[PDB]
């Protein structure tokens, strides 16, 4: 089958807690949720 | 989760806010709340069901 050619292809998550404050122990590990924001894991 | 924000009339529930707690809570305890008033102005309130 033929396939149509693709054309016309169509805030800020903050990893601040990880770099701020004393790091927690593995049992007391700090967990955070990111939603509706643009993360930059590669930069981190 | 607050039902009123997504639809006051519907009664459907949506997650209004998120609070981050690492600890997992196993027990639920209800704190009784009482408002002092004069006998003439005494107020009766609907019970909440868990």
């Amino acid at each position: 089958s033929f396939e149509a050619k693709p054309s016309g292809s169509v805030v800020e998550c903050d990893f601040s807690p990880l770099l701020s404050g004393t790091p927690p122990q593995v049992y007391n590990f700090k967990r955070l949720v990111f939603t509706n924001c643009n993360y930059n894991l590669t930069k981190l | 989760f607050s039902s009123r924000y997504v639809d006051l009339y519907g009664g459907n529930m949506f997650q209004f806010a998120t609070l981050p707690v690492y600890d997992t809570i196993k027990y639920y305890s209800i704190i009784p709340h009482s408002i002092r008033s004069i006998q003439s102005d005494r107020k009766a309130w609907a019970a909440f069901y868990v």
